[PDB]
RNA sequence: UGAGCCUGUUUGAUGUUCUAACGUUGACCCGUAAUCCGGGUUGCGGACAGUGUCUGGUGGGUAGUUUGACUGGGGCGGUCU
RNA sequence: AAUUCCUUGUCGGGUAAGUUCCGACCUGCACGAAUGGCGUAAUGAUGGCCAGGCUGUCUCCACCCGAGACUCAGUGAAAUU
RNA sequence: GCUCGCCGGAAGACCAAGGGUUCCUGUCCAACGUUAAUCGGGGCAGGGUGAGUCGACCCCUAAGGCGAGGCCGAAAGGCGUAGUCGAUGGGAAACAGGUUAAUAUUCCUGUACUUGGUGUUACUGCGAAGGGGGGACGGAGAAGGCUAUGUUGGCCGGGCGACGGUUGUCCCGGUUUAAGCGUGUAGGCUGGUUUUCCAGGCAAAUCCGGAAAAUCAAGGCUGAGGCGUGAUGACGAGGCACUACGGUGCUGAAGCAACAAAUGCCCUGCUUCCAGGAAAAGCCUCUAAGCAUCAGGUAACAUCAAAUCGUACCCCAAACCGACACAGGUGGUCAGGUAGAGAAUACCAAGGCGCUUGAGAGAACUCGGGUGAAGGAACUAGGCAAAAUGGUGCCGUAACUUCGGGAGAAGGCACGCUGAUAUGUAGGUGAGGUCCCUCGCGGAUGGAGCUGAAAUCAGUCGAAGAUACCAGCUGGCUGCAACUGUUUAUUAAAAACACAGCACUGUGCAAACACGAAAGUGGACGUAUACGGUGUGACGCCUGCCCGGUGCCGGAAGGUUAAUU
RNA sequence: AGGACCGAACCGACUAAUGUUGAAAAAUUAGCGGAUGACUUGUGGCUGGGGGUGAAAGGCCAAUCAAACCGGGAGAUAGCU
């Protein structure tokens, strides 16, 4: 039975990547929020 | 020629075809082609703005001369041709100086004919003149609406327009809808009427035929629910209400024209 | 064309004509190496069209709510001073 | 009658026997002409009825071949209280 | 180590996507492995990935994303021009043999090819952000030439058989060789050359396009396969001496022909149909401003350069998606023998496995199968389930019909083996020999050898010759929707939805209509034989009366009526 | 020639039995429908919540849909247990 997750690095990076986040005003807010909380990993990029 | 097909299958029982043995078999002219892509009805926002469109066959665009400039140089007809972007055939012409062009095909035009455009051109089919030089009571096609713009009226298969009266700097025309209109006398037009009048005597035969051309199914509003259309609901089959569009306006009788900028060029409306 | 003033003087409404505000999703030149944009010349409409404030009409297309109590179970009947 | 409450209406066919099926009658509680009327060859993992062949579906059950259930050695849950 | 069973269009071999040391060697058995474990895809330590030609990076674009100035919006922001990105698509070049415990078109041996820079010699009009060619394109169908591959014969090396016979029409094994270079065949397409002139290709053209004379009839482009060279080489059963069980040095026979044959190549070809079938660069040509002693261009020699990242292993699965060492899901390539129409079905080859708890007994009852005396739907809401028919060739076949159908209607007869026709028949391929010739991968005649259906007559065995796996049950009367299609992922597949056809109504182009505070965009690079909305649903015969109510369309003389003064 | 006919690969889901603390949070075995077309599959792209897409079942939008998920107003209100 086909399930929901079907991996693809290209799509992953084009969807939730660092440059994608920085391209928009709200993505910078996501980054600032995570930085304030103090996370070890910011984005999905290796 | 209209030909019925034999009933060798249920999808072939009701098929009538139009066949013309004079159309060219082979590739088209290359220097006058362009690529055309499909849309599905979607606009620049990505939304369906016109319904029931999608799919079909790949097509290429043939450039056509609705201007008919180039006065004074005769041209000869080379071959007639098929066009997937319209309901009328096209013709290729070669000019005396070595330039080729595509034009609309009128009735009775065949290979080996001579055509011309200008103020002093003859009066015969396929020739172009400003409407200040055509006799009153003539049949024309490919009519302009502004001097120097391009043909915009009577461009489909079998159609034409009639000149009725001339008075001043204006000409009065009767259109295919039963309407009288006024346009400037410096516009252009072409003698005769458009060809391929057999186009309306065809029967498709099966749903795949309409799917080949890019038409998707139509769903009735009485088969939906009250949250989709003003015609939905019911325990059984019920209507009990005045017919309306999918957005709440009355079909079957109401009017929708509102244009005060152009009301002065209408003499009498379609009856 | 009906109305004041001292046939002569202002303000109204109806219609003909004009060009100078305004429109041009008609043609040509330049920025420019470009079917966006701006400038220039020339045709075509022209005080119409269109927009702002105010005002009468229509408006389940969309939104927020109302639709009482008694009762040998509730509803239908009947009642409530 | 995909519609008929009274109703298993009445007459004929098929069965030894037929509240279902087929053909008619008109007393249509409450059919009817593009929210279409009456027909129709071919097509349907569509609803109803009847025959030939075939059988453990059944009178009415008997034997046999394999995996569990039982005994021995190792590992080892659960709902509820 | 010797037997036995299972798969074999897979349960074999190689990849992509996705994981990331699971790969090889040494040592250990606490916890993990549904049991024991000396074993492991487990613990610890060391080793392993070698490129001018394979990929990525690079040159060019599709759908689409961003977007200098620009237009638009309370802010935030939206859409777009010149540009610049984005593969699932276009763009140079390499093959055999040997080798490690683990890498191979990368390492060693033998023989090849592709693009640029620099110097010399010889000939000389070169030049882009511009003009032209080319790249460059659909569905279906047919038969002609071939190869991969197989079968038999010939040749070389062994054997003479645990129990009757086996010196022969006997048994087992081998018979392999590439890219590059020359030859330009089966076949496909197109007439060649010179001179004059011209309102076209934003300007120029010797290039493209068009008109007019003369002459010549054979010029050019394309193209699988075969043949020679590569090759006095490599490989090859076995043999000459030693073994750590992975091996060293040497030596080495034959290495031919006939037949059948693809869904692969010629073939982006040929024939036919309507629904009419991508873009840009590399590449070939022509010139403009400009330089002409220069710079530059074509040809020959010598020299240099081709950097950086991936390369282990799994990959229909115990290593990926399902919490699990889970009976599920996952795209591409390769295609042996005997029967058979076949990539179906049965037994095998190369190769790979026996699925990580066992040993006994032979109770009721549950699950998956086999057989049944007499009867044959008497069972049940209902023939639910089971039983039954099942191939090829020939005879033969109703009502009704839109003349295509119904139809495989229904129902019957033959089917194995051996001999003769004919020591292998009708067909298919085809060497030698004789002539002709522009002398070649030629033409005509010729038949040695190889392969091989269907049929008739006459005999013979058994209860049964389509013998196993495989493989339609048939007929009569009715309701609904004309027909092929779609739908409630996870209790409803239908009479519901769609449909070809028909009618009403709107729309004159800056169209009606829709997404948008606006700019803009789709409708459409379309123009009433075209577009949007609503109802009915092939086809045949048809579709009657009512405008009082509510809608819609036209009128405008009378009554009522807003802001404003 | 054909939304033609029989039938493997490929795409579906009509009947029955098993399973229901399952081998599986929708499967297995024996039968079943389409199979040159309105067909089927790989890679990348676009449409965002009173919104989209819908051969129309209130179907689908990450095991969640008569108004998705996440964080805030927030200790919303609760004549009721």
């Amino acid at each position: 039975m086909k399930r929901t997750f079907q991996p693809s690095v290209l799509k992953r990076n084009r969807s939730h990547g660092f440059r994608a986040r920085m391209a928009t005003k709200n993505g910078r807010q996501v980054l600032a929020r995570r930085r304030a909380k103090g996370r070890a990993r910011l984005t999905v990029s290796k | 020629a209209v030909v019925k097909c034999k009933p060798t299958s249920p999808g072939r029982r009701h098929v009538v075809k139009v066949v013309n043995p004079e159309l060219h078999k082979g590739k088209p002219f290359a220097p006058l082609l362009e690529k055309n892509s499909k849309s599905g009805g979607r606009n620049n926002n990505g939304r369906i703005t016109t319904r029931h469109i999608g799919g079909g066959h790949k097509q290429a665009y043939r450039i056509v001369d609705f201007k008919r400039n180039k006065d004074g140089i005769p041209a000869v007809v080379e071959r007639l041709e098929y066009d997937p972007n319209r309901s009328a055939n096209i013709a290729l012409v070669l000019y005396k100086d070595g330039e080729r062009r595509y034009i609309l095909a009128p009735k009775g035009l065949k290979a080996g004919d001579q055509i011309q455009s200008g103020v002093d051109a003859a009066i015969k089919p396929g020739n172009t003149l400003p409407m200040r030089n055509i006799p009153v009571g003539s049949t024309v096609h490919n009519v302009e609406m502004k001097p120097g713009k391009g043909g915009q009226l009577a461009r489909s298969a079998g159609t034409y327009v009639q000149i009725v009266a001339r008075d001043g700097a204006y000409v009065t025309l009767r259109l295919r809808s039963g309407e009288m209109r006024k346009v400037e006398a410096d516009c252009r037009a072409t003698l005769g009427e458009v060809g391929n009048a057999e186009h309306m005597l065809r029967v498709l035969g099966k749903a795949g035929a309409a799917r080949w051309r890019g038409v998707r199914p139509t769903v009735r509003g009485t088969a939906m629910n009250p949250v989709d259309h003003p015609h939905g609901g019911g325990e059984g089959r019920n209507f009990g209400k005045h017919p309306v569009t999918p957005w709440g306006v009355q079909t079957k009788g109401k009017k929708t024209r509102s244009n005060k900028r152009t009301d002065k060029f209408i003499v009498r409306r379609r009856s």
